[PDB]
């Protein structure tokens, strides 16, 4: 009896792979079996062990072809089906222990953080980030990269620029399993660009020749040259042409605080300098960004951060610095507390290995 | 619009007249009455909204009540008619909730998201529809938001004080929200002032601010901490009045020991 | 999906607004946990309460939220709380952790009660609503 449901459990996860587009013809009109399969408490049925033998990346296939209004073709119009689905992954959640069985609980908050993504809000967001954090030593090297996939967009929105510049560079590492030479790893390398862009720039794409197709590197140049040369008017013109690519990935937002950062490096690459500066020079700047706000836009500029510097408008000189010289900022120490972490956090991992 | 003899039909016509007051009062038990049935959704029944007890009965109630709170001057209650609205238009249900009231409750919507001081939460709720560009351009109520968001991110005091004054909605009910907003943005501009400062007249402070009053001007510089005499006003330099300082509250050295002593004790700790 | 629609309506303030509320919000409460929490102070407040009609069925939903955020303790407060609409004759997985937790509970004041006097037992000085 025991050895047979272990048996009927295997033979149901392998139907269910198989009625795919991988090893079978198309997904959608599979769709309905691939459903049926799932759904009346068979997947309950299974916890003879944890969900690790059938994934989320599976599990995210055959319910977007469901639901998603563009493959569905407005099917249906409600999140009905997602909202069951959803519900039943949060009741797996609660049973899930973390030690040593998060094998079944990381794969559930990425379907589940994945749908909010899809359609929600950033505003629930915070709790299912803190929820996540759970080691990366119990899930493949498929599953870690579209984990941190997933996580590094999250950060994006509420502008953590460097969380997610950490988690996608660990995200992309090597290749012994596939997800990481195919089209994930494109859609990795753009989500990647991105967050350089938004931190400031990405002067690089060496390693992007080869693991990007052309359609994708033609609009990675003009976006580097633009920001680069600070010309807003090529800037504005690169997402204009590439409007379709910005739709796609379903984040035409980007353009809206990227475009912040362009007008903003084009007041500083011509620096503070002297200790007098002359209004016109600076105007003539300024005229480039916008030319009936020079004085408007260099207010803005002090406060922001972008420059400080010191005016009178009964002169209408300004009066600068000119700092290229680095006393200590608490400098050393900071090495030093960071270095005590470094060694720690490494040393412990290494040694259990 | 007029009474067949229904709560919905009452509501509708008594909004039409004027009468913002009355409607204040009557919403309350008119939605006690719906309240008690199986009612205040769309449910999860809706296959059409043709049939009652469904969409159409909320949707109708919910557009006017909206746009009855703007009226009323009441930002709260707003929010809460705000908060059923945007999920019935597309969020789990349907794709459509909203016909002609759809452009002025959104060009609202867009408003108050600016009004609480978050672009961030203004580009949110663009992408949850997925319908943005061609909505944000097509629709000239929706289209003096997104202008004034732009001019937001770009920077221009002066760009942004103009779209405000001269558009048509400012007027009508944007109004409502131009108290928040100006507030926002005299915050943002009197701390740029003591910092850049040194020296500045009082003409020039004014018409940066875009002041309507020489005697308010004169308030607000005395508001700052900026003394004054006349037709001038002195800042005590680059630190003070209304930056933060001028309400003194920071300066020290001594939460940097402590997290260098802890970190020795800390290092002693594993060493050993 | 959304939860604000159904927390839209509990400010409205009103008894007819409460019970509709409570009611709709028993069912998805897990899922939608996250955007509730913040209402969680009107349904404390209404716990102890009593301006309104709903005291017994907002403890339950307190109970349902705090568990979802990972405050066991705090959501046994509010199970014992909801009273006549809590019952352990019934049994969800949800159910059975929190009977794990208040036994749990018990069983640290029992320790303490035992060393003070050992006939601490011979009656109820102990929380009842946890000796029931």
């Amino acid at each position: 009896k025991t050895i047979e449901v272990t048996a009927e459990i295997n033979c149901f996860m392998h139907l269910l792979v198989q009625l795919f587009l991988w090893d079978s013809k198309e997904l959608e009109q599979l769709v309905e079996f691939n459903r049926k399969v799932v759904i009346p408490n068979l997947l309950c049925y299974y916890n003879l062990r944890s969900l690790n033998l059938i994934n989320a990346k599976l599990w995210f296939y055959i319910y977007l072809s469901h639901e998603t209004l563009a493959r569905s073709s407005e099917e249906i119009n409600s999140d009905n089906q997602n909202i069951i689905l959803r519900s039943t992954m949060m009741k797996f959640l609660k049973i899930a222990s973390l030690k040593h069985d998060n094998e079944t609980k990381a794969m559930l908050i990425n379907l589940i953080l994945r749908d909010f993504l899809n359609n929600g809000e950033v505003d629930s967001a915070s709790d299912f980030i803190s929820k996540l954090e759970y080691p990366h030593t119990d899930v493949s090297s498929s599953l870690e990269a579209r984990y941190f996939f997933y996580l590094s967009k999250i950060n994006a929105i509420q502008l953590d620029y460097s969380t997610a510049n950490e988690y996608i560079i660990a995200a992309i590492r090597k290749a012994p399993h596939n997800s990481k030479s195919l089209g994930f790893l494109q859609q990795s390398n753009k989500l990647h660009c991105c967050i350089q862009l938004l931190m400031g720039d990405i002067p690089e794409l060496s390693f992007f020749h080869q693991s990007n197709m052309q359609k994708s590197l033609l609009p990675y140049y003009h976006l580097t040259k633009a920001v680069k040369l600070g010309d807003l008017k090529k800037f504005t013109s690169t997402i204009t042409k590439y409007k379709q690519l910005l739709l796609k990935d379903d984040t035409y937002q980007l353009c809206v605080r990227l475009r912040s950062n362009v007008i903003k490096t084009g007041i500083r690459i011509i620096s503070l300098t002297y200790k007098k500066i002359s209004l016109r020079d600076i105007c003539l700047k300024l005229n480039l960004d916008s030319e009936q706000t020079v004085e408007y836009m260099v207010s803005r500029a002090i406060r922001d951060g972008v420059i400080e510097a010191k005016i009178n408008h009964e002169d209408g000189f300004i009066e600068t610095t000119e700092l290229l010289n680095i006393y200590d900022s608490e400098d050393p120490q900071q090495v030093f507390d960071e270095r005590i972490k470094f060694a720690n956090q490494l040393h412990d991992e290494y040694l259990v290995s | 619009m007029p009474s067949l003899a229904e709560l919905t039909k009452s509501l509708s016509i008594a909004f039409e007249n004027g009468d913002y007051a009355a409607c204040e009062k009557l919403l309350p038990p008119i939605k006690i009455e719906l309240i008690k049935n199986n009612l205040l959704i769309p449910d999860l029944s809706i296959q059409n909204d043709i049939y009652l007890n469904d969409l159409m009965i909320t949707k109708r109630i919910l557009e006017v009540g909206a746009l009855a709170s703007i009226q009323t001057f009441n930002f709260d209650s707003f929010e809460n008619y705000f908060n059923q609205l945007k999920p019935y238009y597309f969020s789990n249900n349907h794709k459509l909730s909203e016909s002609d009231k759809k452009s002025k409750l959104i060009s609202l919507y867009l408003l108050n998201l600016l009004s609480q001081n978050n672009t961030t939460k203004f580009h949110s709720e663009l992408q949850y529809l997925d319908k943005h560009i061609k909505n944000l351009e097509d629709d000239s109520l929706l289209s003096y938001p997104i202008k004034l968001d732009r001019w937001l991110m770009e920077g221009s005091y002066q760009k942004a004080w103009d779209l405000l004054q001269s558009g048509s909605q400012n007027i009508s009910e944007f109004d409502s929200f131009t108290d928040i907003l100006k507030s926002a943005i005299r915050d943002e501009i009197a701390k740029n002032t003591e910092l850049s400062y040194d020296f500045l007249p009082l003409s020039n402070i004014k018409a940066l601010l875009f002041f309507n009053n020489e005697k308010e001007t004169e308030k607000f510089a005395l508001e700052r901490n900026w003394p004054i005499v006349n037709s001038k006003v002195y800042f005590n330099n680059q630190s003070k009045e209304k930056a933060d300082y001028e309400d003194e509250m920071m300066h020290e050295e001594d939460q940097k020991t402590n997290i260098i002593e802890k970190a020795m004790d800390y290092a002693i700790s594993i060493e050993n | 999906t959304t939860a604000a629609p159904l927390l839209a309506l509990l400010r409205e303030n009103q008894d007819s607004v409460k019970t509709y509320a409570l009611e709709s919000i028993n069912n998805v409460v897990d899922q939608l946990w996250s955007e509730i929490s913040n209402e969680l102070p009107d349904i404390e407040a209404l716990y102890d309460d009593d301006t309104f009609s709903d005291r017994e069925m907002a403890a339950l939903i307190a109970s349902k939220v705090y568990y979802n955020l990972g405050e066991y303790e705090s959501a046994v407060k509010y199970a014992l709380a909801a009273k006549d609409r809590f019952d352990i004759d019934e049994k969800s997985q949800f159910v059975e952790t929190i009977v794990s937790k208040s036994i749990e509970m018990y069983v640290q004041e029992a320790s303490k009660q035992y060393t003070k006097d050992e006939q601490f037992y011979t009656k109820d000085i102990i929380d009842p609503k946890l000796t029931s």
